[PDB]
């Protein structure tokens, strides 16, 4: 690093946004610089080149708030690009955008430090391993199964359940995993990092005294748009670690992959770009692209990347979820909807889809079963549009029989969630793989016809179905002996 | 004392309605009118009102009249202040425009005095402690919907159905039992509908040529261009609050309509170079509304009740025109024309209108109940 | 009914910023 | 011994100096004013310093120098129990419910003292005596003199006809 | 303000922005601070700095007496960040965004710009808040640090369920100790002038003022002062937080802040993007809400709870600002405008409404009734030619007693609902449970009639409150005593307040009728 310590100056400050000017030239792109002069700050500034206006002067963005900055203040280079700690050491420990511990845990025991910038990995680096990541959770392991490997979306509008969804994959899948994880607290809320760190700390994946399996990098609402826009990439530095040098199966965690492209979209208004489609960036897709290109199976090793997708005014049609669809292998999609009529968690099974719904993949009774739920959904949408215009009583014969069964289908993909017991008021439940594809496999031959359909509503397998069935006669048995027992 | 009172400019640029000025010793302030002295070319004068400063010796203008015949570096002058408009009870029984010139053909206004369109809305301190009942003297409303002190009034019905017949009603009912005035602007209104209700008035005697008068009108039609129709609206508002304020009374206001204040503003927006927000609306959509409906309030020292037309494009209640204007009002009065063709007169369906003030706190309860 | 003419509605409206953003923001090439 | 918080971190359990600020108390709403301080100065309460605060909640005269709208000291001693009980997970003491008591009987609120000295009774062993005459000395005080309760509730017999 | 030195010249205004030109030297101000424009020799007008242009000129968005700034006058600066008065001197008092007080009818100070509270910082939220509605506290309560959305059309009682939250903090703050008090900081963004006159007798009336302080920012003053109203509101909050104190604010409405965002930003050429809304309109909200907080153990334990209140369109909750405001906030009270219309007043939907942490929020005996409410409204909404369910009969009662106007004490209203819950008002019909519940808190059958015989638990004894909050009713202490009370209640009026209902067929008495049970909806 030639340019390592080259001075500049401020030359213009709007928002987060700041010019500066270099006396021996403007250092490279994506060059990390510190501002040295003194002012009545708090906390220091650092600046990151995003472009470049002349040979002297060059564009930043700021990952500390601007205030009190005045013009021609001193700016100092550090060497290169924002540099991030890496290794075992910062496991169990939380972090910001530029990787300073903020946990007040003293001091990061770092062997090494990566740049946040890194480069995706081309063709010949690329490996598929198609195996069947069992969620225990019905709606996604039948019709849109998460697999080993997978860059995973949770698309969903506000307050849908993607948060909910990710803590229960949290419990079902990452507490039994001999990886490490990676948590990107991407602009989301500062309270939900607390519980997160806390509930971690009392199941013991995050261990003050001894062995630690995570890792949380967060840049939360109330940091500036250069940090929640850059802390995406900070995460993935720390996993592509654990991934490239010590060769490993790893688990990466973005809530929410949406506020990066959100970030992005402040800065380059600042920046001085003419906005795309809905006011978003030129540059939307490329900078999706940088980003969701490093996360993948490489040969050295693997990221498994669940992501929350937020759907800006339930639009799915808008750039940023749009573009987001074509980079992932599991996509999930929330509708309001469905959360609206009872059915949790609120997947639409239609708009999601999945690479590994495939009979080389999964065994051929798992897509057989899959499929025909998805057949018979279909179905039933066309049919609830007849009777909203005509009636029940107009449909034929055997289509009564389809809504009856289509009905209980909806009613049965819901799902009691063991993080979501204050919510819900009952125990979560873990349904095994064997257990969903057996009990929706005799829904559609039609065995549990004369089973009512509110027995389906929020349980598990079939053993708690069949459960709250019999309590629902015993407890319809007692009442109707209520209503027996007059006479005359 | 004034200052500014006669200073010199030149007309920098003119494109369209909207007009640069070049003052020599500085520009005037914000919102102050400046006469047009150059020519004699023109039929009628043209005044422009500053809205924006470009620079130190040059600021932006609107035009009240049109700007036909305008010459570069032709002369201008300041008038004093803000567009200044007579008030008082010389005022009543005449019509007047924008700028308060007497339209009537019926001589010289009395005045003994001027106001500026542009007053300060009132602060905390002069509000009301007392939400008091306005009694209009109509059944419908004072049981069902009461009209309040210092309210704002919204008259919801199509085309024919009692609307000019209940205006007029009001104007007659406030003199009879508040012995108060009326003020009606006239805000993009047809100028032929503007004669019908002048010979009305004059008909059942409100107005009155030999005696006494109990209105004033205050008219900006739609012949005239955006300047005018967006201050038209003030104009009428600082006559209403001369009787409220100064001889300490209970005065109704009428705006027809109070969209059209919205929809010139956004004609004069899109010439300033704004950019617009939500609908092609300007985006002091509502800091337009804001103070101008602030204004209309009840005071400590009087109080104002402005019952309100409000157009709704293309019936599409969620416009920003009409959602913006929702917040700001008291009484809803819906008139139907099922209810008018039946035989009822007025024509007010009192399941489709509500009032804020009735609650047991404001009303008695027996009243509520 | 209802639910249609709300679409309309928001449709109606939604096309006006959208129409408008696209050709301010043209300008804004242009200076 | 040694103590942690929920994150973990060390906590100062050095007490004693706190206590005595609450000593000098004057008039009882300063010893809510020490309590915030000790809490912001990463100092927990103790169990013997809300014993300590519920003393001068007893002595002193008022909330401050101006005289509050509805006082009750015994429902701000009262709010300090739940705190302690619910939010900071300590049981009271038998200290703790015997300064309730003697606040029931100084008062004169009788009522609440046949509340809580079933209280006493159940949950901390027991209610020696000395409070127990002079609380059913306070009940047959209200009895001979005139008559328990408002009174105005008592004798309005109302029947359709109740003021709003 | 404290001036410094003269920065430089008015260049150009537009309404409530202007630029500056650089005095000879080139100074340059500081970014994101205050400078005072001399508008005359006497008067200055104040303005926050925005942009700090290579040419050397200064963006300012303009603040105060905006009429009488002109290009050419000049502009001293002061230097420094954004500082407002905060204390409980303030309290009592109508101030701006600024900090300056306003005149009403007859101090260290705190940075507005601040960053919120880390992840090591905050703490679970274990404190309850009372609203002092049955519907909300039950259902959706809210605790301490929470930020809970108020959403909903206009007059579906969105500001009289957030005024009446500070009103029912007065019977807790007069009684209890200072440092639980919660201080009030209600906001008033954009509203019209006569609606915070109201509020503020309102205010004033039952004792709030005290315990509360009204930032304001009407529909007359600008938008930059309505852009940063919110911001004043929460610095004087953490006043209260960081010293170890529990703090409310209500901002009314962001709605009509982010309209006055939206001026500033399209005023000032920055790209919009939906609904004409630039680019950081989801940032505005965030770091504002975020900002409110419930404080660790190790920072005071202190809180502000944010009581963001939210406009729809016709119930239309996938609006740009709307969406935004629910995925920052801890869930929402969604207030129906059919249920308002309907007769529940105030209008919760409690199938739309949601507290995301609502179980660790309530009190012990708070929590004990209200898991059982949510298994009986679950089946009465569902189940609901007529055919009746115990369910179905004490569903129906609920209802009815989350109809009130005024806020309830936590005494009267656990009582009323655990009434309801065993099933004491069965026998009492739908339309008569608001004079069983006024006889209940008012006045008392079994001290009028002659069959009383309690040793302590009475209604007219407030002071019982605190022990219920330390026992609950379902406790050996105060089980049998209750369910005394409340079947000398029952019994007296089935027997002689509602055999008057099978009487009573005449004109001058059904209407007598009428005129009680209609003034009964009122106080609880
Ligand atoms: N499985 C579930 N059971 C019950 N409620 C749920 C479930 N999933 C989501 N919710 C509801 O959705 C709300 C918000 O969910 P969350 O995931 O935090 O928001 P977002 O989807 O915007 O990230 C919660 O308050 C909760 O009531
Ligand atoms: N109070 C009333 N009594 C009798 N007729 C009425 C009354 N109000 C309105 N009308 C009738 O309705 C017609 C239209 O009313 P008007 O107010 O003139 O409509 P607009 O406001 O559209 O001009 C009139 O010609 C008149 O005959
Ligand atoms: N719980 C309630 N009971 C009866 N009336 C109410 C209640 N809450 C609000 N109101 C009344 O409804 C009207 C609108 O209430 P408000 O809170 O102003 O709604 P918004 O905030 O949506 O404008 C007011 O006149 C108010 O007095
Ligand atoms: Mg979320
Ligand atoms: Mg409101």
């Amino acid at each position: 690093a030639d340019h390592k310590g080259r001075v500049g100056h401020v030359s213009q400050v709007i928002g987060a946004v700041v010019d500066v000017h270099f006396a021996d030239g403007v250092p490279p792109v994506l060059t990390a610089l510190d501002v040295v002069d003194k002012l009545g700050r708090d906390e220091p500034l650092t600046l990151e080149i995003v472009q470049h206006l002349d040979a002297h002067t060059g564009r930043c963005i700021a990952m500390q708030t601007t205030d009190l900055l005045k013009l021609k203040a001193k700016v100092v280079s550090t060497g290169g690009n924002i540099s991030v700690p890496v290794g075992r050491e910062t496991l169990g420990r939380i972090f910001n955008v530029l990787g300073d511990a903020i946990d007040q845990r003293g001091p990061v025991g770092e062997k090494l430090r990566m740049p946040i910038h890194a480069v995706a990995p081309k063709l010949a680096d690329q490996a598929a391993e198609d195996a069947v990541l069992t969620t225990g959770i019905k709606v996604i392991d039948l019709i849109l199964p998460y697999c080993k490997g997978g860059k995973i979306g949770l698309f969903g509008g506000a307050g849908v359940g993607k948060t909910v969804i990710i803590m229960e994959l949290i419990n079902n899948v990452a507490k039994g995993h001999g990886g490490f994880s990676v948590f990107a607290g991407v602009g989301e809320r500062t309270r939900e990092g607390t519980d997160l760190y806390l509930e971690m700390m009392q199941s013991k994946v995050i261990d003050l005294k001894g062995e630690s399996k995570c890792v949380l990098v967060y840049g939360q609402m109330n940091e500036p748009p250069g940090a929640r826009a850059r802390v995406a990439q900070s995460a993935l530095t720390m996993a592509e670690y654990f991934r490239d040098v010590e060769g490993q199966d790893v688990l990466l965690f973005i809530d929410n992959i949406f506020r990066f492209t959100q970030a992005n979209s402040e800065v380059s208004a600042l920046l001085g770009r003419i906005p795309a489609a809905v006011g978003y960036q030129p540059t939307l897709a490329e900078d999706l692209g940088q980003l969701q290109e490093r996360i993948t199976s490489t040969t050295k090793g693997s990221i498994t990347s669940v992501q929350a997708v937020y759907v800006p005014a339930d639009d799915i049609t808008d750039p940023a979820p749009a573009t987001t669809f074509s980079h992932l292998d599991a996509t999930t999609v929330l509708d309001r909807a469905v959360a609206e009529s009872g059915i949790y968690p609120a997947v639409n099974p239609l708009e999601c889809a999945s690479r590994i719904m495939d009979p080389d993949v999964i065994s051929v009774d798992h897509y057989n079963v899959a499929q025909d739920v998805v057949q018979m959904l279909t179905k039933y949408r066309e049919l609830q549009d007849i009777i909203a215009v005509l009636g029940i009583d107009e449909l034929s014969e055997e289509d009564k029989l389809i809504v009856d069964r289509a009905r209980k289908l909806v009613k049965f993909l819901s799902q009691p969630f063991q993080v979501a017991e204050v919510f819900t008021g009952m125990t979560g439940h873990y349904v095994q793989l064997d257990d969903t594809i057996d009990s929706f496999s005799g829904l559609l031959m039609g065995t549990y016809d004369q089973v009512p359909e509110m027995a389906f509503y929020m349980v598990g397998g079939i053993n708690s179905v069949l459960e709250k069935a019999k309590k629902m006669a015993e407890e319809a048995a007692e009442l109707e002996k209520m209503r027996r027992a007059r006479v005359a | 004392v004034a200052d500014h009172k006669g200073r010199v400019g030149h007309v920098s640029q003119v494109i369209g309605a909207v007009v640069d000025v070049h003052f020599a010793d500085g520009v005037p302030p914000v919102l102050t009118a400046l006469d047009v002295v150059d020519k004699l070319g023109r039929d009628e004068p043209l005044t422009l009102e500053i809205v924006q400063h470009l620079d130190a010796h040059t600021g932006r203008c609107i035009a009240m009249q049109t700007t036909d015949l305008l010459k570069l570096k032709a002369k201008v002058v300041s008038t004093g202040g803000n567009i200044s408009v007579p008030v008082g009870r010389e005022t009543l029984g005449r019509i007047f425009n924008v700028l308060g010139d007497a339209i009537d053909q019926r001589g010289p206004v009395g005045e003994k005095l001027r106001m500026p369109i542009h007053a300060v809305a009132p602060k905390l301190a002069d509000q009301a402690a007392e939400d008091a009942v306005l009694t209009t003297g109509i059944k419908v409303i004072d049981l069902i919907l009461p009209y309040c002190k210092g309210g704002k009034i919204g008259l919801f019905g199509g085309a024919g159905v009692g609307k000019t017949v209940i205006i007029m009603e009001l104007i007659n009912n406030v003199a009879k039992g508040h012995g108060g005035f009326s003020v009606f602007a006239g805000v993009g209104e047809r100028t032929r509908e503007g004669t019908d209700l002048y010979l009305e008035m004059m008909q059942s005697k409100v107005i009155d040529l030999k005696g006494e008068s109990k209105c004033v009108l205050v008219y900006g039609q739609m012949n005239e261009p955006p300047g005018a129709r967006a201050r038209v609206a003030q104009s009428a508002l600082t006559m209403a609050e001369y009787f409220r304020d100064v001889e300490g009374q209970d005065v109704l206001l009428f705006i027809d309509n109070i969209f059209r204040f919205t929809q010139a503003n956004s004609e004069v927006s899109a010439l300033l170079g704004r950019i617009p927000a939500a609908v092609g609306y300007q985006p002091t959509l509502a800091e337009d509304l804001g103070q101008l409906q602030e204004r209309i309030t009840s005071t400590t020292k009087g109080s104002i009740t402005s019952v309100q037309a409000v157009y709704v494009p293309a019936d599409d209640i969620t416009d920003p025109a009409p959602a913006t204007t929702f917040s700001h009002l008291d009484a809803t009065t819906v008139l139907d024309r099922a209810v008018a063709e039946s035989g009822i007169y007025p024509a007010v369906n009192p399941l489709e209108c509500a009032s804020r003030i009735m609650d047991p706190d404001v009303i008695s309860v027996d009243h509520y109940n | 009914q209802q639910r249609t003419s709300s679409l309309y509605n928001k449709t109606r409206q939604f096309g006006i910023t959208a129409a408008l953003i696209e050709i301010l923001s043209a300008m804004s090439s242009l200076e | 011994a040694k103590k942690y918080d929920l994150f973990g971190y060390e906590v100062d359990t050095n007490t004693a100096p706190w206590i005595e600020k609450i000593k000098k108390c004057k008039y009882y709403d300063e010893a809510g004013e020490v309590l915030v301080n000790m809490n912001v100065s990463n100092c927990p309460p103790d169990i013997a310093t809300y014993n300590a605060t519920l003393q001068c909640i007893y002595q002193s005269p008022s909330k401050q120098s101006t005289p509050v709208d509805n006082e009750s000291k015994f429902c701000a001693m009262m709010d300090l129990l739940e705190e302690m009980q619910h939010r900071n997970r300590l049981k009271p003491n038998e200290e703790s419910w015997t300064w309730v008591m003697k606040e029931c009987v100084k008062s004169g609120q009788f009522r609440l003292g046949y509340c809580i000295q079933q209280v006493m009774e159940t949950e901390c062993k027991g209610c020696p005596a000395d409070l127990v005459k002079a609380n059913e000395a306070n009940a047959q005080k209200a009895k001979t003199e005139g008559k328990e309760h408002p009174g105005h509730l008592s004798q309005q017999a109302g029947l359709f006809d109740v003021k709003v | 303000f404290k001036t410094t030195e003269m920065i430089g010249y008015v260049h150009s205004i537009d309404g409530t922005i202007a630029t500056l030109i650089p005095a000879p030297g080139n100074p340059g101000v500081a970014y994101n601070t205050i400078i005072q424009i001399q508008v005359s020799p006497t008067t200055f007008a104040a303005g926050l700095v925005f942009n700090l242009e290579k040419d050397g000129r200064i963006g300012i968005i303009l603040m105060d007496n905006i009429t009488e700034v002109q290009s050419g006058q000049k502009v001293m600066a002061t230097g420094q960040l954004l500082h407002i008065p905060v204390g409980a001197g303030v309290l009592g008092k109508v101030v701006n965004p600024l900090g300056h007080e306003v005149p009403v009818g007859l101090s260290t100070l705190g940075k507005v710009d601040t960053g919120a509270p880390n992840i090591v910082s905050r703490s679970p939220v274990n404190y309850n808040l009372l609203t002092g509605f049955k519907a909300v506290d039950t259902m959706i309560p809210i605790g301490r640090g929470q930020r809970e959305l108020i959403v909903g059309d206009r007059q579906t009682g969105k500001t009289s369920i957030a005024v009446s939250t500070i009103i029912n903090q007065v019977r807790i703050n007069q009684q209890i100790l200072s440092k639980n008090a919660v201080i009030s900081i209600y906001v008033s963004i954009g509203q019209r002038c006569s609606n915070v006159a109201r509020i503020h007798r309102l205010l004033q009336s039952y004792g709030a003022l005290r315990y509360t302080t009204v930032m304001a920012a009407t529909a007359a003053e600008p938008a930059g002062l309505q852009y940063l109203a919110p911001y004043a509101g929460v610095t004087m909050g953490e006043y209260f937080m960081n010293r170890g104190r529990h703090c409310l604010c209500v901002y009314d409405d962001l709605s009509k802040q982010a309209v006055a965002y939206r001026q500033i930003s399209l005023l000032l050429r920055r790209p919009p993007g939906r609904e004409a809304y630039p680019g950081d309109v989801f940032y505005l909200h965030s770091r504002l809400l975020e900002r409110a907080a419930m404080l660790s153990p190790g920072k005071g334990g202190g809180s502000v709870t944010a009581l963001p209140i939210v406009e729809t369109l016709s119930n239309d909750v996938t609006a740009y600002i709307v969406t935004n405001v629910i995925s920052i906030t801890d869930g929402q009270i969604y207030l129906d405008t059919k249920l308002f219309t309907g007769g529940q007043r105030p209008a919760v939907n409690i199938g739309l409404s949601v507290s995301r942490v609502g179980s660790s929020a309530q009190n012990a005996a708070m929590k004990g009734v209200a898991g059982k409410l949510k298994g009986i409204l679950a089946e009465y909404r569902k189940l609901a030619q007529q055919v009746q369910t115990i369910p179905m009969i004490r569903g129906a009662r609920f209802v009815a007693l989350f109809n009130q106007k005024q806020p309830s004490y936590f005494m009267n209203a656990i009582v009323s609902l655990y009434a309801c819950l065993n099933g004491y008002l069965d026998d009492v019909k739908v339309q008569y449970v608001k004079f069983y519940e006024y006889l209940l808190v008012h006045r008392d059958l079994g001290i009028m009639y002659g069959t009383a015989k309690n040793k302590f638990f009475y209604m007219y004894v407030q002071e019982l409150n605190y022990l219920i909050r330390f026992f609950t009713l379902n406790s050996p202490i105060l089980h049998g005593e209750l369910e005394e009370m409340l079947k000398q209640h029952t019994h007296l009026f089935l027997q002689h307040y509602q055999s008057k209902m099978n009487a009573i067929k005449s004109e001058k008495d059904v209407k007598a009728l009428k005129n009680l049970l209609y003034s009964c909806k009122r106080a609880v």
